[PDB]
């Protein structure tokens, strides 16, 4: 009880350290090999890279600085590298290195190779609950330890998640991650994962992630998020309803657990009432969870992915390799100078 | 069923943001 505020308190101060002052310019580009691309997005790639002087493999996320600027991501992504830089906790991807040229930002980071939860997920159908409860317990942790520092995640999904050697998460990304003591407004997340108060254009705090939370637990249940629909408009309408029907296999605690946190009405919402997020952890269906050594990694993983050894990537998709070109010409050089 | 639905809906992989 004291030692977790004491926990808290020294891992506040080490936060704000690292945030105020950031490391910049850690690698080059030609320090690396790279061997495939893992993913593909609308400002970037990710691509696993082999470091030519050790040898250890690497997840390199490369951000064209032109197509950021385009789609309006300066803030976004200067953030994500600033709180990845930052944070410090087992269940957050650690980065390794982080540099920019004329033409992308580069962050590199610890390569997990068992890929997205999503897959996973998506593969096996649905996970049983103690499966489930076995992840669900490291987003609860993971997001006390965030909302500690104030910051509000906003972005959970099994999309999100990462499945490492040993089976437990890595949570990859921060770029809608935002210091925010009080409330905040933006509309930004995923449909299917966003909590009511944020489709309504009220303001909002930390007990957004507390509803994806309830969202996340659903879904790895069900095999199906709870609001689903053709079009994002038509989820909206389902989730801001206080209406939710279970698969008749949810267990009795898991329906009750649920209830209280895909609650509407956020001033009934666990991990948002008095007494924070001890509502969740002493809830029936945690019960069987070791708190402690969950934290600790010292629990039996119930999956464990495949790996065929260090730069295996069976469990992440093939993508069409195009060339990393860096222009002649520095692009962007004012809007990135921080990072 | 209700799984047959979110077949239906199309939304089954990777969700972008909005
Ligand atoms: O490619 S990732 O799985 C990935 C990300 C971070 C660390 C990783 C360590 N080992 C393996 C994969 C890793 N990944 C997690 C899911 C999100 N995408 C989508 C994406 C793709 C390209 C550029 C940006 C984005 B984005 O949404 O901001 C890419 C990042
Ligand atoms: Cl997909």
């Amino acid at each position: 009880q004291e030692s977790v505020k004491e926990f808290l308190a020294k891992a506040k101060e080490e936060f704000l350290k690292k945030w105020e002052s950031p490391s910049q310019n850690t690698a080059q580009l030609d320090h690396f090999d790279r061997i495939k691309t893992l993913g593909t997005g609308s400002f970037g790639r990710v691509m696993l890279v082999k470091h030519k002087e050790t040898g250890n493999h690497y997840a390199m996320k490369i951000l064209d600085k032109q197509k950021v600027v385009k789609l309006k991501q300066i803030e976004h992504t200067l953030n994500e590298k600033r709180i990845l830089q930052a944070v410090n906790f087992p269940f957050l991807v650690k980065l390794e290195f982080s540099f920019k040229d004329n033409s992308n930002l580069y962050m590199v980071m610890e390569y997990v190779p068992g890929g997205e939860m999503f897959s996973h997920l998506r593969r096996i159908g649905r996970f049983s609950e103690p499966h489930a409860r076995f992840y669900a317990a490291q987003i609860v942790l993971t997001f006390e330890y965030l909302h500690s520092l104030d910051l509000i995640y906003r972005d959970l999904k099994p999309e999100n998640l990462l499945i490492d050697q040993q089976g437990y998460i890595q949570v990859t990304d921060f770029g809608f991650a935002k210091r925010v003591k009080g409330r905040t407004w933006t509309l930004c997340g995923t449909p299917e994962y966003l909590a009511p108060e944020i489709i309504l254009s009220k303001g909002y705090n930390k007990a957004v992630d507390w509803w994806a939370l309830g969202v996340l637990i659903y879904e790895m249940a069900a095999g199906y998020p709870p609001f689903f629909a053709d079009q994002p408009i038509q989820i909206y309408e389902k989730i801001v309803s206080g209406k939710v029907r279970f698969p008749s296999h949810f267990s009795s605690d898991l329906k009750d657990l649920l209830r209280n946190l895909l609650q509407v009405d956020l001033t009934k919402r666990f991990g948002n009432l008095k007494n924070g997020v001890n509502d969740i952890k002493n809830h029936k269906w945690f019960a069987t969870t070791d708190w402690i050594a969950i934290y600790q990694r010292k629990v039996e993983a119930p999956f464990i992915p495949k790996f065929k050894g260090p730069g295996d990537t069976s469990n992440f998709d093939d993508y069409e390799e195009e060339e990393i070109r860096v222009s002649i010409n520095e692009k962007c050089g004012k809007e990135f100078t921080e990072f | 069923t209700t799984y047959a639905d979110f077949i239906a809906s199309g939304r089954t992989g990777r969700r972008n943001s909005i």
